[PDB]
RNA sequence: CUAAGAAAUUCACGGCGGGCUUGAUGUCCGCGUCUACCUGGUUCACUGCCGUGUAGGC
């Protein structure tokens, strides 16, 4: 009848910060005491923080873990029983048309190829994903990917690519329990200069002399955000109103690359998170079989979808 | 630093517009608590009476 | 309201534990961003927000425990 | 009654401890809430209670020992 | 008397320290209060007596000393 | 603010680092440079920026658990 | 074209003296603040051919 003044959800793929460490190749079955790199401040007359590879490692690692929790229609809060119960039966009919199996192939697909490796994919030479499935403290089933081989455009077929996207499908429905360990070595070089992640500090002063770009650092140890690394695996979206070309963009209420300027699905179009949510609920339309995955996928990543009312 | 995603509750065409547009980022703080990269198990103590 | 406005408030929820607000100029720039968790470090974070945002003026406010670490009205004004 | 208005009382149960109000718009928005023990905690709470509430205008009342923290009407009024 | 009445007056027996009544629908529900010392803090106990209260409406008076703290536009609603 | 002033905070976004600023007649010097992991090497950093940038008149702030790895004279010049 | 037309109240002074406000007291009970997130466009430097000036290498 009416939406809710409160709703949300929780997240799925809850990932950790990815830690960063660095070696040399040929070394990558046994690297579990690599030692983690550190930003230093470098002088140009301002201060900024650089990363650098060690002069005998040639091989960046990064490393982090991954959950998959399940019961992705049932909100966290609500206001009246009605709209959930709607909304369950919606989500019910949608899982029962078709479960978790397209969605949990392209969160493979960017697993496969290392994109969370944001600007240091670039100049690589040869990257390894390493993927283990944590059950009792021990690994229960390995895979290991070639990441420049898998691309980034397009979703090719595998039979390891089918099996972890399996195991996704099955922790996202709600069968089992579902630990990833994700492990990433890039050639970079010997050496050369890595990215960690930026950051954003909303207390640090005007007056000239401070600080002009500082790193995101763990303990004196680089490492990335977590929020990259799911922006970084959500780039499954690819059903929008601009044509072929451009590549796929993450999934986002009212679809917007901030850091380009433009934003896709724009509410005057009838092709935005909201109003395809608010037909599907409330007007018993289902816009198509493709926005049903993009539906799906924005309430996976969670949000607080209110209206006043 | 994330984007605009909630619903625009105010007119499209807003002369005193309560919120800022999608093409632009929003920056916020938030609190946080986690584990350390090691430990894996949370322990939670109290008493009864 | 000319001058950057320091405060430095105690947190009654749990004693001990204090909080920093500072307002250059019409508008809210730093809202209760956490100070320490004792008198000296809410001083050290008193004189940090005042050392940047700062205008040729500013105006440190704080109880008399932790303006006992700044310096006898000297660095309290400007 | 446009201003917020900010009022800091001495309790007279126990002599030295503060309690500010805040009211805006006619309504209450802040009752009997503790500021401290001593004038400068109390000058604390009244210039973050001007700050976050009151967003236009303001006005601070208080006592004479708590008034001397803050700047001689220029930062009391707005 | 439909409004509250907040009166401040000063103690003739002890000069310089202050008092405040409230009216609040003709029966008094504060008798001879201790307010401030000074002027300053008499203006503020006689804010917050007006904050509560005074409900719909409300009218301040007292000295030209104490209400040269309140603006002339928040002594009477 | 005629005395140097040196100031030791820890960063909340991940607790026991610490950063230290600087500041030498009204502009600042040194603004949010890196110290160790522990208030050992926050409070050796605090004393080598209170013997260079400032030669009279140094002021060192900071947590008790970083001010108490020097003595008490060396807080206040 | 006025109950019209006119006009110096001026000086001085002692209000004084005393005092016991007294006691007494139980404010008191209850509680879910929840949810999501790309700091990024941006390190025109080091050192040399060279007496300046203006060619070049990475």
């Amino acid at each position: 009848l009416s939406t809710a003044s409160v709703l949300a959800f929780e997240r799925k793929l809850d990932p950790s910060d990815a830690l960063m460490s660095a070696g040399a190749w040929a070394q990558r079955d046994a690297s579990q005491e690599w030692p983690a790199v550190t930003v230093r401040e470098k002088s140009v007359l301002q201060t900024v923080d650089v990363a650098n590879l060690p002069s005998d490692a040639d091989t960046l690692k990064v490393r982090f873990t991954l959950r998959v929790l399940g019961g992705a229609g049932t909100p966290s809060a609500c206001n009246d029983a009605a709209y959930r119960d709607k909304l369950l039966q919606t989500v019910a009919t949608y899982v029962n048309e078709q479960g978790f199996a397209e969605l949990a192939r392209r969160y493979a697909h960017n697993l496969a190829n290392a994109r969370f490796l944001w600007r240091n994919r670039v100049g690589a030479e040869a990257v390894e994903v390493r993927i283990n499935h944590i059950r009792q403290g021990e690994v229960a089933r390995t895979w290991r990917f070639d990441a420049l081989a898998i691309g980034l455009r397009d979703f090719k077929a595998d039979a390891e690519l089918d099996a972890l996207a399996e195991l996704i499908a099955s922790g996202l429905s709600g069968s089992g329990h579902v630990l990833l360990e994700v492990v990433a070595f890039a050639r970079i070089g010997d050496g050369q200069e890595v990215f960690p992640s930026q950051e954003l500090i909303l207390d640090k002063g005007d007056k000239k002399g401070q600080k002009s770009k500082t790193l995101y650092s763990v303990r004196d140890a680089a490492a990335i955000h977590s929020q990259k690394i799911g922006n970084a695996l959500r780039t499954i979206d690819t059903w929008y109103p601009d044509e072929d070309g451009l590549g796929p963009i993450a999934v986002e209420p009212y679809g917007s690359v901030t850091s380009q300027g433009k934003a896709y699905r724009q509410p005057k179009q009838k092709l935005d998170f909201y109003t395809l949510l608010d037909n599907w609920v409330l007007r018993d339309e289902a816009p198509a079989v493709e926005q049903q995955h993009y539906v799906i996928a924005n309430l996976i990543r969670g949000g607080v979808f209110g209206e006043a009312e | 630093r994330g984007t605009i995603s909630n619903r625009l509750k105010t007119k499209d065409r807003d002369p005193a517009k309560l919120d800022a547009s999608i093409q632009s980022p929003n920056l916020q703080t938030v609190d946080v608590a986690n584990l350390p990269s090691d430990a894996d198990t949370l322990k939670v103590r109290f008493t009864l009476r | 309201s000319r001058p950057t406005v320091v405060t430095v408030t105690e947190t009654p929820r749990n004693p001990g534990s204090y909080e920093v607000n500072v307002e250059r100029d019409g508008k809210m720039v730093v809202g209760r961003a956490r100070a320490g968790s004792d008198p000296g470090a809410a001083a050290a974070k008193a004189m940090q927000m005042a050392m940047e945002w700062g205008s040729p003026n500013y105006v440190i406010l704080g109880s008399n425990k932790v303006l006992a670490f700044i310096p006898e009205q000297l660095r309290v004004k400007m």
